[PDB]
């Protein structure tokens, strides 16, 4: 109490960006 | 003690990530209290650098997405990581995990929250030994990864 939704959104956003940049083999 | 190897991998990686930006930090247990830690570090470091160039092409630097408090850190780690691995584990995902971990440590020192480095290390260690180990063991273990970076 509390993380702002605004910050939570950013982490969600960060996570997906990360995933888009992954090469499977490394 | 497969868990210990994962712990020392994490400890060395973070040590060098911080060492190379002028903050000293050391949590190795090898003694007092070409080793796996060192050689895996070097690969992790090369694979993570390729990641970063790719990433930063297209996106703002990850430190600006963190927001950065002793209260928020646990949530931040847990949200990004769980998001990263939700539909699976592969080597590049593991590489991004470590890279992500690293900038959190680096930001923590930046934000004058140095002690957080120690929380992040142990979060990374237990995430490895709880959720990543089986997959890694099934794909030739860490040795298969280092050899991809010869």
């Amino acid at each position: 109490e509390y993380i702002k939704d605004c910050v939570f959104k950013d982490w969600e956003e960060l996570g997906e960006e990360i995933r888009l940049k992954v090469f499977v083999l490394g | 003690r497969s868990g210990y190897d994962n712990r020392e991998i994490v400890m060395k990686y973070i040590h060098y990530k911080l060492s190379q930006r002028g903050y000293e930090w050391d949590a190795g247990d090898d003694a007092e209290e070409g080793t796996e830690s060192e050689v895996v570090h070097l690969a992790l470091r090369q694979a993570g650098d390729d990641f970063s160039r790719r990433y930063r092409r297209d996106f703002a630097e990850m430190s600006s997405q963190l927001h950065l408090t002793p209260f928020t850190a646990r949530g931040c780690f847990a949200t990004v990581v769980e998001e990263l691995f939700r539909d699976g584990v592969n080597w590049g995902r593991i590489v991004a995990f470590f890279e992500f971990g690293g900038v959190m440590c680096v930001e923590s020192v930046n934000r004058e929250m140095s002690p957080l480095v120690d929380n992040i290390a142990l979060w990374m260690t237990e995430y490895l030994n709880r959720h990543l180990h089986t997959w890694i063991q099934d794909n030739g273990g860490w040795d298969a990864f280092v050899e991809l970076y010869g």
